[PDB]
């Protein structure tokens, strides 16, 4: 929905690419991963916009993003 | 440096809408980069284990049951202790 | 699922200077008898761009479980401002509260941590050599962020088929 299919499904590729040689997703799994995608950022948002907000700023910054992946649980 | 590694999945305004739908009001100019690094670790690590389930079912398609556990290695965050 | 939860976890001194220690306390419940050990680890983030500067503050580790609602304390030393780049000393950051059973990472608690000249003069024009004695720290304390992960807890019992 937030997330556009054609260009999400092509990084998916090249990535499992890096994986195995020739092994397609099947339609639903691509969605699976879209919509997994948007409910992942959409949480990281929601902390980095926490980060900032505790920091007494306005504006997120890429700091705020790498804590926001400490704060979640990172790995 | 080359064309395959600058590969997008998401394109500035979707980060913008994203941004928004998680409460973000305003943006350094640098989170496009950030957040499309982000993203790129995270498919990394559920497209590896997706994979790996895929080869040990004799598989050469990748599928949604796959991809649902793969993504239970996450964890589940909220707030509280509930 | 899960033999051991947490049940909560009180932030007890805070605001607080930078070189004050952390007092925390941590409840948790424990389903049933378990071989093994848990542990509670306190992390501070000394820099977002990398785990390099990541100070382990304090440790407690317990075994064996005792069955029911257990207490414990942390006042943990604080971080070292030598160890962190002077660039991001005075600014937000995090700390990790986190707990492994077996070895095996169940549960994480993060907070936001800001930090704060306590002048108004440094607070507009932050001197090139920080002063630590004029830190204070603000733990978000209403909105830990907590995340479980679902591991196995009886490796006689159950059997991982993917082990790492
Ligand atoms: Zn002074």
């Amino acid at each position: 929905a937030l997330i556009r299919k054609l260009p999400f499904q092509r990084l998916v590729r090249e990535i499992a690419q890096d994986f195995k040689t020739d092994l397609r997703f099947q339609s639903s799994a691509v969605m699976a991963l879209q919509e997994a995608s948007e409910a992942y950022l959409v949480a990281l948002f929601e902390d980095t916009n926490l980060c900032a907000i505790h920091a007494k700023r306005v504006t997120i910054m890429p700091k705020d993003i790498q804590l926001a992946r400490r704060i979640r649980g990172e790995r | 440096k080359v064309l395959r590694d600058n590969i997008q999945g998401i394109t500035k305004p979707a980060i913008r809408r994203l941004a928004r739908r998680g409460g973000v009001k305003r943006i350094s100019g640098l989170i496009y980069e950030e957040t499309r690094g982000v993203l790129k670790v995270f498919l990394e690590n559920v497209i590896r284990d997706a994979v790996t389930y895929t080869e040990h079912a004799k598989r050469k398609t990748v599928t949604a049951m796959d991809v649902v556990y793969a993504l239970k290695r996450q964890g589940r965050t909220l707030y509280g202790f509930g | 699922s899960s033999i051991v939860s947490l049940l909560g976890i009180k932030v007890l001194n805070n605001p607080a200077k930078f070189t004050d220690p952390y007092e925390f306390e941590i409840t948790f419940e424990c389903l049933e008898s378990l071989k093994h050990d848990l542990e509670w680890k306190l992390t501070y983030v000394g820099s977002s761009r990398s785990l390099d500067h990541d100070q382990e503050l304090d440790s407690i580790l317990v075994g064996p479980v005792p069955v029911g609602v257990n207490k414990f304390v942390f006042s943990a030393d604080p971080p070292s401002a030598e160890l962190i780049p002077a660039s991001e000393l005075v600014s937000v950051t995090v700390i990790l509260l986190s707990c492994s059973y077996d070895g095996r990472e169940f549960v994480r608690v993060g907070y936001y941590v800001n930090n704060e000249y306590d002048e108004e003069e440094l607070r507009e024009n932050p001197p090139a050599k920080v002063q630590v004695d004029h830190i204070v720290r603000n733990i978000l304390a209403e909105k830990p962020r907590v995340t479980r992960f679902n591991i196995v807890w009886d490796n006689e019992n159950e059997g991982d088929l993917y082990p790492p």
